[PDB]
Parts: C-alpha cells; structure tokens; sequence
C-alpha cells in the first residue's frame, strides 16, 4: 500500500495561499492531487487544485472565496495506479492564519506640519466586500528620542479614502528627527499587517 | 462553619488597571494563614471561580490580600465593555465565611481617567507644539476614544482653554511672541453607550516661551 | 493580540464540538448565506433577532458541559453588548418575548386578542 | 368599511379563541407592553421579529381547522405585505431561520463554526 | 334571590362612554354597582366605577386607558342586603366601538384660490391616554362645485399640510359664478370608524 | 375522468376592477351545461374555493365563463397590496378538466390605471381651473397614489405637461388671454413599495379659450 503524506500545511503571503506537505523518498516518483473544500459554498464538495503533480506545492489562490471563510485542504499520492489515503490539514481562516503585506508610507513636509500618507498595502488592488479589511492603522512616529502610537480608523471618511490615509503633525522649526513607521489591524482576528518600512525626514 | 467576612474591598478602575484589593482576615486563634477566595459574574450569568483559566491570573485559595486582573499581558482582563460583579469571601478549609459583593462596574464606565503620558512641548513663533501619549491604550476606538483639552494662559493671565481635539498633536497658534505661556493637558474618555463623559485628571503645570520670528 | 473577547472563546466552542473538522462545510450555511443578503439595518436586525435568538437556545441546552461555561457566557455577554448595547431591558424585554410557550392555552388566547394592535404598528412611523 | 383586511380576520379568530372574555386581561401582556417601550425602528424589529416568528407558530398548529384558514392566511399574506414588505426572499429567509432545530447535531455544529462572522457584524456599521 | 339586570350596553361618544342597562321594577328601591376590567394592566382586577347607585347608567370616562383597548363591565344588583349575579358586556372598545364628533370646517377666499381650514375634532386638541392608537389617519373632504363633487384624501402624517390644530386644503378658483360647498370627515387609524360628517359650510364667487 | 381545460384566460385589472374571463368549454355529446370552478391562493398558501363564504363571491360550480371579485360590493375583492394567484378549471360532475393557473398578480403592479373621471376646465385671467375625480377610491393613500399630469398646448402649439401634482384640482397659470388651449390630463399610479409606476391612460382631448385679463 502507498503510504500516505505528511505534514500538510498552508502558507498565506497577500491572500495568496500555498498547500506543502512532505514525502518519503522512493524508487519511483510519486505524484499528488490536492484538493479544496470552502466552506460557504452551496453543495460543497472537494475541489481539485493540483492534478498528478511530482512537486511538493500546490498553489490555491483561485480556490480562495472569502477570506474569513474557512476552508480545508487534503491530498493523496499516487505511485503507478495505485493511490494512498488522503491527508486532510487543520482548517485554514486566510484572513487568521494568514499574513499581509506592509503598507507604503510617504512623508512631506507643510508650512506648519507634516503630512503623512499611508498607502493601503498591495492586496487591496482593484486590477469582494469581505469582513477580512483593515479597521486600524498603527502609525508609530518617533520624534527624537521617544515616539508615540497614533490611530486612524478606516471608518473615518475624513481622514482615510480606498487608496489613502493621511494624518497631519504639526512641527517646529528647531531640529527634529521625524521617523514613521505603520502596520494594520484586520478587522475581525485583529492580526496585525507587516510593519512599513521606517521613513524618516528632518528639519 | 463560619468566618468573619474581609473588610473593606475596594475597586481600583484606574487607566487599563484592575486591582481588587481588601483588608486581610486574622482570627485570635490562628493555626494557618486564611485564604481568600475572588469570584466574578457578568449581569446575567453564572458565578465563576477566578482561577488561571477563567480570567488568566490565579484568584482562589491564595494568601494575598489583593488581585490584579490586569498584570500578566496586555488586553488581559475583564473587556473594558463588560458588565462585571465580583464577589469575595474568606475561607480556612471546610470553614468559610459570608460573600462581599461589590456593586457592578463597567471599566468605560466606571475608570478614573489619568493625565496624557510623556508630555513635550517645543516652541514655535508665536505658538507652541504639544506632542502626549494617549492615558492607556484602547483595542476598539470606535467603542471608546479620547478627547484632549490643552489649558493655556500667559503667566499671570486668565485661564484658555483649547479643544477638544482627537490627535495627539496640537499647535497652539496665535499667541504672543517672545512670551511665557504656561500649559495643562487633560483627558476626556467618551463612551458612545453612555451618552455620558469622564473627566480625566489635569496633568503638572510646565511653562514655555514661544519663539521670537 | 487585541482581538474582540468573542473570538478566542467561539475558537474553543469550536474545538469543543468539532466545528472545525471538514464535514461542517457541507450542506451550505444557516446564517453567513441569508445575513449578506440584507444590509439595510432594519431587515438585518430582522434576520439577526431569530439568529440571536437560536444561539441563546443552544446555549441553554449545553448549560450542565461546564467544559465550555467559560466560553458560552463570555459569548452571551459580548451579545449583550454588540446586539442589545448593553440596554439591561432590551435584553430582558427580548428574553420573555422568547419564554412564551405557543403551547399555553391562556398565552395563545391573549396573543389572538393583542394580534389587532401587533398588526397596528408593524409598519414602520410616519 | 375600509380596514387593513387583517381587522375582519383577526376579530373572527377572537370569537374562534375565545379571545374576547374578560378573562384575557389577566396576567399582564404579552407583546403590547414591551412594544411600547421601543420607539427605534432597530429596536422595534429585533423584538416585532420575535413576535412576528411566534404567531407564525401558532398558526402552524392549527392548520388543521379549516374553520379559521382563510382568516389565518389572510393575516399571513397582510405580515408578508407589512413586515416583509412583500419581499418574498425575506419571506424565505425568515422562514429558514426559523425551522432551524436546535437539537440537530450537525445544525449546532455548523453553528458553532459560524458564530464568529456573526458576531463580527452583529453591531451596525 | 334578587334577579340579575339584563340588557346591558355601552355607547361612547367623543370617548365619553357610557353604561346601561335594564331592570325590572320592583316594590324596593335597587342599587346597582358598575365594575371595569381594562385590557393591559398588571394583575388587572375589577375596578368599581358607580358604588350602590339606583339609577340605570354610569359613566365611566375615567376609566378609559387607551381608546384602543379592550375593556369589559359588569354591574350587579342590591336589594337590602342582598346581592344579585353579574350581568357582563360585550368586550369594548372605544376606538371600534365608539363614536367621534365631527371636524368643524372654516373656508376663506384668495386672490386665486379657496383655504379650507379642517380643525380637529375637539378631543384630540386639550390642556384619555396620550400616544394612543386612535386619532385620525386620512380626512374625507367632499368639495361641491355647483353641482358636482370630487373627494378630496388629507393624510395626517404630512407635516405641511397638518399639524396639531388643523388641516389645510387649497382649491384653485375662477372669476366666474360658483357655488363651493364643502364637508369633512375623518377616518380612524385602525378601525377605520368615520367620524360624524361636519355642517357643510358653503361660499359663494359674486364677482 | 378528464376534460378539455379552459381556452385563454384573462384577468382585467382596470382601476378597481378584477374581473377573470374565459373562453367557454364544449362537447359533442353534451346533455347539460358545463360548470366551471375558480379558486385563488395568496403566496404561500392554501388553495381556496371562490364562494361567498370565502371572497364574498361565488364562483365554484358556475355555468357562466367570468367571475368578478369586485362585483358585490364596494371594498370586495382582493387585497390591493396581495399577491394572489388565480387558477381555474371545467367540470362536468365527476369528469373535470386539468386546472389553468393564471400568473400571480398585486394588484397595484399589474393594474392599467383608467384617466380622471368627470374632468371640468373652468377658464382664468390667463389660466385654466381643472377638477377632476381620482381614477378609483384607495384605501390607504400612503401605500399608493396618484400624481396627475395634464398635456396643455396651444392651438397649432408645442405639447406642453404640467406635473406632477398630488391634487385633484390644479390652475394652468401663466396662458396667453382670450387664446384657446388643448389638455389632456393622464395618471400615474406609484406604489412606493415597488418604486415602479403605472402609466395611466389619458383622458379624451378637450380645448378651452382663457379669460380677457
Ligand atoms: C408572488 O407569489 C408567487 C407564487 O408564490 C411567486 O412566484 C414564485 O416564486 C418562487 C420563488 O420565491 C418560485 O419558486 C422557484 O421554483 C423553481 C421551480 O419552479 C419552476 O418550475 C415549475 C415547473 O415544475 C413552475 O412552478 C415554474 O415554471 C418555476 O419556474 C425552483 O427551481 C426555484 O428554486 C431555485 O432557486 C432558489 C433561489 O435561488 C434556490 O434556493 C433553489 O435551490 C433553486 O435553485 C424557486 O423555488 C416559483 O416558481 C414562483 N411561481 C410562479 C408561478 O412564478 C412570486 O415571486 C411572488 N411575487 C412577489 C413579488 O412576492
Ligand atoms: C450590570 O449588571 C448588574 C447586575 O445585574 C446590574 O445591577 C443590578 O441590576 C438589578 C437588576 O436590574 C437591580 O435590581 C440592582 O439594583 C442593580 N444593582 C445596583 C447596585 O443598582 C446593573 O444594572 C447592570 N448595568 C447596566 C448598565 O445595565
Ligand atoms: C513533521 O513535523 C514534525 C513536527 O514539526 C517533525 O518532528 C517531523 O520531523 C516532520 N517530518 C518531516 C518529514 O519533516
Ligand atoms: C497563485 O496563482 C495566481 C493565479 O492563479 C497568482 O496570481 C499568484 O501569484 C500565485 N501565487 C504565488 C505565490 O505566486
Ligand atoms: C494560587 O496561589 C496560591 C498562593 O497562595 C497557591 O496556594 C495556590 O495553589 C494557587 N492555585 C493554583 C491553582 O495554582
Ligand atoms: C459605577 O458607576 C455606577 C453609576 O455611577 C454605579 O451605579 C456603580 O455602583 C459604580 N460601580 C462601582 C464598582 O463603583
Ligand atoms: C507631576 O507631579 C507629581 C507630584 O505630585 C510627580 O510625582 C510627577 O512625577 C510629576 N510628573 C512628571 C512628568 O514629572
Ligand atoms: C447534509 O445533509 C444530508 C441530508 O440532507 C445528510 O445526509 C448529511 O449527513 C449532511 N452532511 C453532514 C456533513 O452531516
Ligand atoms: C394567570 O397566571 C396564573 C399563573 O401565573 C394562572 O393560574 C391564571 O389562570 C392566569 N390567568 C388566567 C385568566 O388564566
Ligand atoms: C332587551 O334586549 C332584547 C334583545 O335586544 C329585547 O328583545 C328586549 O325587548 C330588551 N328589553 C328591554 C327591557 O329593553
Ligand atoms: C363623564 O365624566 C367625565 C369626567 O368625569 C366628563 O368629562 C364627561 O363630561 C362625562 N360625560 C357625560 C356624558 O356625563
Ligand atoms: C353558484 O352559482 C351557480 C349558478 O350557476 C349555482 O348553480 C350554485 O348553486 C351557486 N352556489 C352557491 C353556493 O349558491
Ligand atoms: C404582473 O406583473 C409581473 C411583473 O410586474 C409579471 O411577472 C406578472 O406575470 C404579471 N401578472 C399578470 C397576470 O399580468
Ligand atoms: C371620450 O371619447 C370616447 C370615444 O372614443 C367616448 O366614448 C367617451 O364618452 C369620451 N369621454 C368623455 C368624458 O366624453
């Protein structure tokens, strides 16, 4: 009897998810099939994402619905025309378990203050009204010695838009160090987006 | 069978802190240290044993003459929107004493509100930039946000009062050049729910001079 | 991190009844289908009323697992707080509405006689 | 005269239910009393739903007495017009809702695995 | 045994409603005692409204909760010293039940049109539960032009035509001879009871 | 056993008509008339016999091929807001035919609205006065309206349509004096339930000359 694999895990960067597993070494080269079961789906039944594959991935990007759903992930081996037990994998939130890119930041300078801008990251791209989006953004600006966490909701019509967020720090004309940095919060598991990278400006 | 009750509890609603505290319970003949037992219940539920798993910090049979429910991470504790009763007794084994129930607190609610933390003020011609950090940290700022007021005057002046205003930055423009102005923060916690506001308590007094041009 | 309290005690319900094994995906959904259906907040708290309702139900039935009583009475206070706002007689109106046997020959005489003026003002104010 | 057609109706299941005797007033109210504590139309059909699912209720029971069906259907057909506003999907959906059972093993499931992302927008937007 | 009244009714008019009822005569004076049992009040109990009264009515007006609520009377008979079984109504209510008085109407020219003025039924208007069920949905105003009339629909909900004193109503006119005729009626929320017909009130275009 | 069905049947909603019409059913070998039976069912209901008891009108073993609900009286028929569904068949006792199931209808969406009935024009100092009746009685004037439009021109003029208006009387300010002008006055019907509308027909094409000044 084939054995069957092991190991089966999913890695999400930017909602795009990637099933990889483990298998021993054989005289032969196996092949596997990886198949998909959403939930939220009327009739829901396992979906094939991978068919007679020799690798050990399998990208499910196009098998993601929601990414709050949950949904689950299983795959058999197949040596010659025999074919192994399924290993199924821990059920797999793309929104919880999942992790997102950084937001881009841009820094200017203003007659009296300091307009920064902070990009929406890379998943949100127009190129589908989900609870998986980012309610809060962390924004840590660091002044000289000591930095302080600042917090803009996206619910805010004033201060956000569906390609930007702005926050404004007033500022003198003495010497100062302003160093900004940001990261997001998801709506419902609160898991935290990748944190910006740090952008500086002086006066 | 029965003991004497502990005396005197008291709520500590201070910032994110919540400390139950209450005064210890001695007998005349003592073989072994009393210990103490916190229970918690929500407006319309069941009574809990505070232990580790219940509410993350070890509450019952301990010899300590308080509990603080907010020491072992951050978030941890009671939810802040939380309609929450405790209930305290003392106990020496099969003896056990009467249940102190403390009135029902809410934390937005019920919070003594403290000054804005790690003030800075740098001058500016003819204003002052005031840069704080936020009393303790809220998880849902929808639910609950705070509200700064700046009280400024000229040294030997009547009182100003700037705000309120939601960022942590504020620019005290149109003011006197070359001047000493003297500045207070204080805090307002709003609770959409409550439709009533705390007042937070004022921070030190510290004087400036703005900038010549 | 900072995650509303619901989530990590509805993840424990779920290891509890085994919601997280692959089979809870068949059949469709009962609430997350009929829910993205409604937004206007009057047909959601509509639909959101019987789902309430149903989970207050469920509980009820698994009060005597104190395995979960942690985790079901965190849940019930968190909907005490988000669908009541934590309106004491919201709840408690809300909870006698329920209680009403439809069995109860005296419950079902006076809910014929109140039918007319239920009828008055089921339509929303002028 | 002219009267929302559930007037004719309800009153002839009054005189079927004995609803009319004085004995009714007994023990309060059911439904009129809570209905007037809640001016908000958010409010109003959180607990104007309850009410709304109960008479259904006691309408499937006597389905039977072919006496009142014309009388009970009419009033069905005035709650689709007046709490549904004739939508037939919230009809349907309500319905579903409703015949749920909750002692069906893998109904409870599937609710327990669902209670998170009901949670997430039980508050409004 | 002292025989039980009979006949027994009750007739409301403006929400002033009144019991009667018949009794045969008889060689003593009787008394009777008239008890009300509104719908919608907690542990609700019999509430006496005439005590030992030898005549055949009693007004209960202050009895009246909500104009839309059912209520129940029963009255009983006293002889000497002994009593007689109740003799129970009809559930009523005053809003189904009962009768309204009619709007008082008030017409008034202009340059190019007629403002019709309908005042409210003097019970709505005073200085009998408030926030009730029953007022007036949709005035039924009958406006007769020489000889022809066209049913005019006033909804009370609508803010700029009513308010709490009155309801308004514009007609355009012409310079030449007319006679306008005009009476107003109003309906009730739920029962659609018709208040009584107001006294048409006429006007007449002589230039 | 089985007979023949009902040959193309029709519903008239026409303004506060509901009227159901067939063609009628023969056989070669026909001793006595043929009967006919109607029943209605609302959207999730029981299917009910029309009689007298039922809708106030009896259309259940009827020799005639029509049956009018809003015959009898006024108020009579079905609900405006209701949406019924009407079905149909032929019987000759124990043989009956197949059943016709007409299209469910609301009466508000599927009427055709008639135009104003006993329209009078009166004549202005440059204006015309217009009284018109509603197309039929509503109940309930919050749930549907009309709103009136009247197509007025010149002779040899452009078409020109004031509206809409809620009123049953209406001034055509603002004409040339002593000239002759052409109306028309039409209906609309709006259900706000629907937000769609009903296009009433219009009225018979009549001219009137304005006053001097
Ligand atoms: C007024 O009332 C009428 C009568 O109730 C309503 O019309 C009905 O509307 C329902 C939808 O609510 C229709 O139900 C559908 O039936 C389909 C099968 O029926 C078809 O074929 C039969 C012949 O055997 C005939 O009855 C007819 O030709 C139908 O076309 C089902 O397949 C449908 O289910 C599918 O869709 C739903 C929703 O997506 C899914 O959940 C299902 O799984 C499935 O995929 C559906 O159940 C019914 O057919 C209608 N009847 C008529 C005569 O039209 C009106 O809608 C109502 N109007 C208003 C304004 O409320
Ligand atoms: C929070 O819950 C507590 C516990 O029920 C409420 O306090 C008591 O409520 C009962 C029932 O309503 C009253 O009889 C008591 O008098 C209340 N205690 C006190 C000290 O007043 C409390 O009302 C709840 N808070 C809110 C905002 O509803
Ligand atoms: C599978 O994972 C376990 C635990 O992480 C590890 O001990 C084991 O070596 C892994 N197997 C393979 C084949 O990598
Ligand atoms: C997976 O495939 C999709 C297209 O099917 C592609 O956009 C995505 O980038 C892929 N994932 C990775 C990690 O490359
Ligand atoms: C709690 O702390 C006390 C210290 O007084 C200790 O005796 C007790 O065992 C602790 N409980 C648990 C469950 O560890
Ligand atoms: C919190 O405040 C409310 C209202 O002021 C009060 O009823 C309650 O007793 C307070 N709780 C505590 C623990 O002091
Ligand atoms: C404010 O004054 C108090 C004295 O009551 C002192 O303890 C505290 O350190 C002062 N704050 C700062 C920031 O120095
Ligand atoms: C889905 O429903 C069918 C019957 O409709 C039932 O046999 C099946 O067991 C259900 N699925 C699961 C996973 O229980
Ligand atoms: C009112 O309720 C009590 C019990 O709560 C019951 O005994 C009594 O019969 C009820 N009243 C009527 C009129 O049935
Ligand atoms: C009482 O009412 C009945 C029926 O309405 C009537 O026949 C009888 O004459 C009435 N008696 C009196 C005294 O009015
Ligand atoms: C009935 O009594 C009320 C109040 O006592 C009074 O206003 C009303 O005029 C009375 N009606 C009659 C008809 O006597
Ligand atoms: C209905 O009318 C028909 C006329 O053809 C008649 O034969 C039948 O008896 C009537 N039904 C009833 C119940 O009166
Ligand atoms: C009534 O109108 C609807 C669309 O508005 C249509 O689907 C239906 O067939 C119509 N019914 C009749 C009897 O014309
Ligand atoms: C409108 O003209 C038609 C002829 O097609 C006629 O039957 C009808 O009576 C006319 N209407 C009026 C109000 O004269």
């Amino acid at each position: 009897s084939v054995p069957t694999p092991t190991n089966v895990t999913i890695e999400s960067y930017n909602m795009n998810p990637i099933v990889y597993w483990e298998y021993q070494i054989m005289p032969q080269v196996p092949v596997f099939t990886v198949e998909v079961k959403n939930y939220g789906v009327k009739n829901s039944e396992w979906i094939d994402a991978c068919i007679n594959i020799s690798h050990h991935y399998c990208n499910i990007s196009d098998h993601v619905g929601d990414p709050s759903n949950s949904l689950w992930v299983r795959v058999k081996a197949r040596v010659g025309q025999k074919e192994s037990a399924y290993a199924k994998s821990e059920e797999f939130a793309v929104c919880r378990d999942g992790k997102i890119g950084p937001p881009k930041l841009d820094i200017r300078k203003e007659e009296k203050q300091i307009m920064i801008d902070i990009f929406h990251p890379s998943v949100f791209v127009n190129g589908p009204e989900t609870i998986c989006y980012i309610r809060v953004y962390n924004v840590y600006v660091r002044k000289n010695g000591s930095e302080i966490k600042y917090k803009i909701l996206t619910q805010n019509e004033d201060d956000c838009d569906e390609i930007r967020c702005q926050l404004a720090i007033p500022v003198s004309s003495l010497n100062s160090q302003y160093c900004v940095s940001a990261e997001g919060v998801l709506n419902v598991w609160g898991v935290t987006t990748e944190k910006s990278k740090e952008v500086c400006i002086t006066i | 069978s029965q003991l004497p009750a502990p005396q005197h509890p008291k709520i500590r609603l201070y910032n994110a802190e919540q400390v139950l505290s209450w005064e210890p319970v001695a007998l005349s003949n003592s073989t072994r240290p009393v210990v103490y037992q916190v229970q918690f219940k929500y407006t319309d539920s069941k009574w809990f044993t505070a232990d580790i798993m219940s509410i993350g910090v070890n509450c019952t049979q301990i010899t300590a003459t308080e509990c603080d429910f907010t020491a072992a991470s951050p978030s941890a504790g009671f939810p802040m929107d939380f309609n929450v009763t405790l209930r305290l007794r003392a106990e020496l084994g099969a003896l056990h004493s009467a249940w102190v129930t403390m009135p029902w607190f809410q934390h937005y609610r019920n919070v003594t509100v403290g000054p804005p933390e790690n003030i800075e003020v740098t001058p500016g011609e003819g204003s002052l930039i005031i840069r704080f950090s936020s009393p303790f940290d809220i998880a849902d700022t929808s639910t609950a946000f705070f509200c700064y007021y700046v009280h400024y005057w000229e040294k030997g002046g009547i009182q100003q009062v700037k705000g309120p205003f939601r960022s942590n930055s504020i620019s005290l423009d149109n003011l006197k050049p070359s001047r000493v102005y003297c500045l207070q923060v204080q805090a307002q916690l709003l609770w959409n729910k409550s439709n009533i506001f705390r007042v937070g308590h004022l921070s030190n007094i510290s004087c400036y001079e703005t900038m010549a041009d | 991190g900072s995650q509303d309290p619901y989530v990590k005690e509805a993840e424990n319900l779920k290891k509890y009844f085994n919601a997280g094994h692959s089979d809870v995906a068949d059949n469709g959904t009962l609430f997350l289908g009929i829910l993205k259906n409604w937004k206007e907040e009057s047909d959601r708290k509509i639909m959101q009323s019987q789902i309430v309702s149903f989970y207050f139900k469920l509980f009820k039935n698994f009060k005597d697992d104190q395995s979960i009583q942690k985790s079901v009475e965190t849940i019930k206070e968190d909907m005490n707080v988000k669908f009541f706002n934590s309106n004491k007689k919201k709840r408690d109106d809300f909870e006698k509405l329920t209680n009403y046997s439809v069995t109860d020959l005296n419950v079902q005489r006076k809910a014929i006689h109140e039918l007319i003026q239920v009828m008055a003002e089921l339509s929303p104010a002028a």
